[PDB]
């Protein structure tokens, strides 16, 4: 199916992809206040589907090591958050067979949210503390089915974000990969072989979050 | 089909925001009669490829937004409260304000007798917000009433740009465009942050990358930007022309520049007179007591024929070139690296990398913006690039050229129609007292009698003829040129200009101000002036989109509403996509874009709303008489409407110009009606009018070139992206100003893998050559007198070479170059305190933005997306500065310069590191000025509380960018 390929050596953190997820699905804003970090707002939640993470780590001579991540469901190939919701009831969680998409129904309301969340490897499902329904990135499968970009591929400006078929989106990687590695020597792809969305971390994924890689 | 835009009809639009002009799609309910229901990237517009930056891609959430006003609000004298009222009223009762003023302040003659024919108690705030028709129109009302103290963003933003590269060049304008910096080889990013101020910019600058291309970002902070360049160098504010000096030094010192390009396209071989000196800080010329320089001891050494005289073998002592070297041998690294902040290692390592581009077969591009313009030395930071770019034979060349980043979506449009104190559309000059009659206007124009220098601004007659016959078809341009306001020969233009405007409010010299689409109470610097100043007017009418702190300044912070007897009229236009226009993109890219929805609840077009008020004042005029009626009377205001609405079509039509009667131009036959095809077949005589001659071929028989969406090009113009049938550009379609200095003798292209022009089968191929005339015949910059390059600049107010002074306010008390520690002519207040190396304010200030939000942050402030994103001021500290003051991350600090004070959450990171100046550490606070005291609660106020109201002596724009603070924690709650 289908498969996302984010090359973290090209994005700014504009938060394109960030601002375009809440306007394709018209979510609500967070309440967020500065806590000494551009980083807003600062985890995922149920209106939250993405979110830009920022870490400052250090290099030789001038400046710093700015890490960006683009933080969404990772659409894993056999996903553990459906494993864990098919426990309590099949339907809450459903895989599309096209596009690969892991999709969560309204049925997460009935199933036990804080397992789910703790199955996910990448930490990735928030629960509505009131409705009790898990939200995450959906991969934009309504507009993907309709032979659209995801909202946050679309916006991207800089070629960080990357959408299309399996096969042609690891070459990319792979392609990609090799480029960056001159730049960078601690270059790796993320889990690429398990998920859908595979990052290019440019140094140790966990230096980008504690939750980058399973 | 997709739910969300299924029953929704599909209009294309071009971004509210940044000068990029991303392309946009919006869809609008009930196949176009209901709201928006989705806004995003246009997938076929060849700058964003359906890409959004987060302004861009939340324009859905500002257009539906129900904290919008939704029609007029008055506030009565001494009110704590708004009063909706009628569109009748507010526009009615705005005549009479605007009728009583005019008639009580208007002067047919000045002290001397002279005639200037000028209303001096009003003044205009903006606007690059609004469309190019609507902007030109705006003006030519304000002037019809006899305004000169007219003024927009464009004064405290790119206007030291104009000067520096029009002396440098010939045109003030962005000399490529934003998909030609995939050709350039090495990308120096400089007083510019554009990943967060640009970002679609940036897709084209990694693409560079992909193809080789160095990036080099030099700036006193780590930025989004910094994270994506190759090299990235501190550098201190105001400390640009030291590192600018020492890279000429080294360029001229290790024989890297283009010694061809240089020789016969600069004025290099020029030979200056023997009045032309240098000494400690000073040039030659210098009056101490008025502050001012007698220009004429720089003149060049003319031949007895007119011509300014040359030596091709660069030997006479008195060549610009030989001068340049003398002048820039101080630069020495040792000296700049300890005035910079900035290593040896580091300087040699980015001279190395740039300077490389001095081949004729690379090219270097240089992007920098408000870092570079909001100084003292603004114009001379420029100017220093500008020479740069000369030596490395960088203008003319794809990948090339100085890409002065505009910042509004049309504040190069706005810029254009003449929306500034000192211009007319077409940059032609205002008219000053002395310019009694159109043939004195005229005879200021400089002539050349080199065969070879075009000198094109000699055309400028019919320009002013046609312009005049744009706004007056009934009348002679003799009889016309009287209608229009003139300002006084004796006094510096700065007096007209945003700054001294604000002064002179401040004494009660003006009794009315329209603020349009502008903020000037967050904008202006020494925001605390202005909001006082504002208290003084007897009228005010603030035209924006929300209630914001110019409209409601009265019950701002520490203001009783009760002491304030200004009047205010609240105006709510549209937005972007709920009306049709033009806007010019930094590119000069004059992008058409279509109305979506109709304008939400009972707002209206600026267009519509200029329009219906001057229809008013006009009418008033008819029934009662007054002051000097005719302007008012006479103005052609009939060719802007159609179905009793603006019509921005027949504006662009006027823009363009046509012919007034039958007539032959240039060897051709024209009938009266048609389109001006281009500005070559404009006359003098009154046969052909045009609001706007850069505008001359946008909108022509063929129609309007403007909303042109082709992505046809030969394999020549696809190699290097111009795109030349995607919208229109200034003047006429030239993708690439300069071009002719990108071929040889014989026109064979410097770079032919990147050719921009190239003489093949009697015929210039490529983009549209910029100045006719077949090869090694004619000087490439052709609006130029000279017809060269300057390094040498002789109209500059503070001298021809860029010399380094420190900021007005600054950490040192002694510069290392001379005993000139400030700008000797800079812009200054009687009596306006500056901190010099003061205990008490021993921090060097500086303001930016964040990619989230938009300038004063009245329209981002308002969208929840990017407040989520950026919710409050914050400011950022080293951790050096942050030991030293017992701040740490997230805690709440106060910032204080003389003027003012805010509260700011602080953000303590290695991305700021203090400079070592003259082997002492100086540290600096960072500040966004994006924030306000009206919106979101605990938002905070505008960094524009601690900026000084001095600036740069050419264009008066302030120093926002290098000033002096304190940083305290605050303990509170
Ligand atoms: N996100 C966003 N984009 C915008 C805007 C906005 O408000 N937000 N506004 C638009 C407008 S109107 C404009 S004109 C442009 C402005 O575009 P920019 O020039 O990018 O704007 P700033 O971030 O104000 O300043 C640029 C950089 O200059 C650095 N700097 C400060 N002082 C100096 C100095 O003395 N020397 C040097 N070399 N650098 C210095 C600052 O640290 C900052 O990183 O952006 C446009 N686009
Ligand atoms: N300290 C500091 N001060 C600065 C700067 C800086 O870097 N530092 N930058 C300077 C620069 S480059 C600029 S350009 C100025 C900006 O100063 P201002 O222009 O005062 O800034 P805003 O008003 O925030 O932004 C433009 C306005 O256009 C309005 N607008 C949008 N669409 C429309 C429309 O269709 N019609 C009308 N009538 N209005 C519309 C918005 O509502 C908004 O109020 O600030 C300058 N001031
Ligand atoms: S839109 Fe692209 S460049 Fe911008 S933050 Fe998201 S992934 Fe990075
Ligand atoms: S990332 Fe987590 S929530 Fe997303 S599919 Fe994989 S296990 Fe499930
Ligand atoms: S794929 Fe869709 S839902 Fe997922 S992060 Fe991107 S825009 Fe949001
Ligand atoms: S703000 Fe500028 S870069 Fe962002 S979408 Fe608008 S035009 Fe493009
Ligand atoms: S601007
Ligand atoms: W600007």
């Amino acid at each position: 199916g289908k498969m996302f390929f984010v090359d973290l050596s090209r994005c700014t953190a504009c938060r394109g992809c960030q601002i375009a997820c809440k306007q394709w699905k018209n979510l609500p804003a967070e309440e967020t206040r500065n806590t000494g970090s551009h980083q807003n707002p600062p985890d995922l939640s149920y209106v939250t589907l993405k979110t830009v993470r920022f870490t400052e780590k250090s290099r030789k001579g001038p400046g710093i090591d700015w890490l960006f991540f683009p933080e969404q469901c990772r659409h894993c190939v056999e996903p553990p958050c459906k494993g864990q919701a098919d426990v309590d009831l099949e339907g809450a969680v459903v895989k599309d067979e096209t596009t690969g998409a892991v999709l969560f129904t309204e049925l997460t309301a009935k199933v036990d949210g804080e397992s789910v969340r703790s199955a996910c490897p990448y930490d990735i499902p928030r629960i509505d503390p009131v409705t009790k329904r898990l939200s995450k990135c959906d991969m934009c499968n309504d507009r993907v089915q309709n032979g659209l970009l995801p909202a946050c591929v679309k916006t991207c400006p800089t070629g960080t974000m990357n959408f299309g078929d399996e096969q042609e989106m690891l070459a990319l990687a792979e392609k990609r990969l090799a480029e960056v590695k001159k730049t960078y020597p601690g270059a790796v792809l993320g889990d690429p072989n398990d998920v859908r969305v595979v990052y290019l971390f440019t140094r140790d994924p966990k230096d980008f979050y504690e939750h980058a890689v399973a | 089909e997709l739910q969300k835009l299924q029953w929704a009809k599909q209009t294309t639009s071009i971004c509210c925001y940044c000068a990029v002009g991303c392309g946009l799609i919006v869809h609008t309910a009930k196949d176009g009669q209901g709201r928006a229901v989705n806004v995003e990237g246009d997938p076929d517009h060849p700058i964003n490829e359906g890409s959004l930056c987060p302004k861009g891609a939340s324009i859905f959430q500002l257009g539906e937004n129900d904290q919008r006003g939704t029609q007029p609000l008055y506030r009565a004298p001494f009110s704590d409260t708004w009063k909706p009222v009628t569109w009748d009223f507010a526009l009615t009762e705005i005549a009479k304000r605007i009728k009583k003023t005019r008639d009580a302040s208007f002067t047919e003659k000045n002290a001397a007798g002279d005639l200037v024919n000028r209303t001096e108690a009003i003044a205009s705030f903006g606007s690059a917000a609004m469309d190019n028709e609507e902007c030109w129109a705006y003006g030519n009302i304000l002037r019809s009433l006899g305004l000169v103290y007219i003024e927009h963003q464009a004064r405290i933003x790119h206007s030291p740009t104009v000067p520096a590269l029009a002396e440098s060049f010939g045109r003030g304008a962005m000399t490529n465009h934003w998909n030609d910096l995939a050709n350039s080889d090495c990308i120096l990013i400089m007083g510019s942050n554009a990943a967060e101020n640009h970002p679609i910019a940036f897709k084209w600058v990694l693409r560079a990358k992909d193809k080789g291309a160095t990036l080099i970002h030099v700036d006193p902070r780590f930025t989004r930007t910094s994270a994506r360049c190759d090299v990235y160098a501190p550098i201190r504010s105001g400390a640009d022309i030291p590192f600018l000096g020492g890279l000429i030094k080294y360029i001229l010192d290790n024989k890297l520049y283009f010694t061809d390009y240089v020789r016969e396209y600069t004025n290099a071989s020029l030979i200056v007179g023997e009045k032309f000196s240098f000494k400690d800080g000073l040039f030659s010329g210098y009056d101490a007591a008025n502050k001012k320089y007698d220009k004429s001891m720089w003149a060049f050494e003319l031949d007895a024929n007119g011509v300014p005289k040359r030596d091709p073998a660069l030997k006479h002592p008195r060549c610009v070139i030989n001068l340049l070297k003398k002048h820039y041998e101080r630069y020495n690294l040792d000296k700049v690296a300890a005035i910079t902040g900035t290593s040896k290692e580091q300087l040699q390592q980015v001279y190395k990398a740039y300077a490389a581009t001095g081949k004729p077969d690379k090219a270097g591009t240089i992007m920098y913006a408000m870092g570079w313009t909001q100084h003292s030395v603004g114009v001379q930071n420029i100017r220093a690039m500008a020479m740069i770019q000369l030596l490395l034979g960088n203008i003319g060349v794809a990948g090339g050229g100085v890409n002065a980043l505009r910042g509004e979506s049309n504040v190069q449009g706005s810029t254009d129609q003449g929306l500034l104190a000192h211009i007319w559309p077409g940059y032609n000059p205002v008219p000053n007292s002395k310019a009694a009659t159109l043939e004195l206007y005229n005879a200021a124009t400089p002539q050349s009698k080199d065969p070879m220098s075009v000198n094109w601004w000699q055309n400028r007659p019919k320009y002013v003829a046609s312009y005049l016959k744009a706004l007056y078809p009934d009348e002679e341009p003799a009889a016309a040129y009287d209608y229009l306001p003139r300002i006084d020969a004796g006094r510096k233009l700065t007096d007209y200009f945003w700054l001294n405007i604000f002064e002179k409010m401040d004494k009660g010299e003006f009794k009315g101000l329209f603020a349009w689409g502008m903020n000037p109470a967050c904008g202006g610097a020494n925001a605390n002036k202005n909001r006082k100043a504002m208290g003084k007017l007897e009228w005010l009418v603030n035209v924006n989109l929300f209630e914001n702190e110019t409209s409601s300044f009265w019950k701002g912070p520490g203001m009783n509403p009760a002491e304030i007897g200004t009047e205010v009229f609240f105006l709510p236009c549209c937005v972007s996509i709920e009306k049709e226009g033009s806007v010019a993109n930094s590119g000069r890219w004059m992008q058409w874009r279509y109305r979506g929805p109709k304008p939400y609840a009972e707002t209206k077009p600026d267009g519509d709303i200029m329009l219906d008020m001057f229809k008013k004042v006009r009418e008033l005029y008819a029934k009662e008489g007054g002051a000097y009626p005719a302007p008012i009377a006479k103005l052609n205001i009939a060719d802007w409407e159609e179905h009793n609405e603006f019509s921005p079509t027949k504006v662009a039509k006027l823009m363009n110009g046509y012919f007034l009667k039958d007539t032959e131009v240039g060897g051709k036959q024209f009938k009266k009606g048609q389109q001006v095809p281009s500005f070559a077949f404009l006359t003098a005589d009154g046969s052909t009018c045009s609001g706007n001659w850069l505008h001359a071929g946008s909108f022509t028989d063929a129609g309007n070139l403007m909303a042109r969406r082709d992505k046809t090009q030969t394999p020549e113009q696809a190699r290097i992206g111009l795109f030349p049938n995607w919208s229109f550009c200034w003047p006429v379609n030239r993708r690439i100003l300069y071009n002719r200095a990108s071929v040889d003798k014989t026109g064979k292209p410097w770079n032919p893998a990147k050719a921009v022009i190239e003489w093949k089968d009697g015929k210039w191929v490529g983009d549209v050559v910029d100045g006719g005339g077949d090869p090694g015949t004619k000087h490439p910059f052709i609006m130029q007198t000279h017809g060269f390059g300057a390094l040498y600049g002789p109209g500059r107010e503070e001298g021809p070479f860029p010399e380094h002074y420190e900021p007005l306010e600054c950490p040192v008390s002694k510069n290392p170059f001379s005993k000139q520690l400030h700008n000797p002519v800079a812009f200054q207040i009687e009596g306006e305190k500056k901190a010099v190396a003061d205990p008490r304010y021993p921090f060097i200030g500086t303001t930016y933005r964040v990619t989230e939000h938009w300038q004063t942050g009245l329209m981002t402030r308002r969208c929840a997306w990017l407040v989520e994103a950026e919710p409050q001021i914050f400011c950022e500290i080293s951790k050096e500065l942050a030991k030293l003051r017992g701040i740490g991350n997230g805690d709440t600090v106060k910032v204080s310069s003389l003027r003012g004070a805010l509260e700011a959450v602080a953000i303590v990171t290695e991305r700021i590191r203090p400079f070592k100046i003259e082997g002492v550490d100086v540290h600096m606070v960072g500040l966004p000025w994006h924030y306000g005291w009206m919106v979101p609660k605990n938002g905070g106020d505008t960094a524009n509380l601690l900026t000084p109201s001095a600036g740069d002596p050419n264009t008066g724009i302030p120093e926002t960018k290098a000033f002096m603070v304190d940083v305290r924690k605050v303990w509170s709650h």
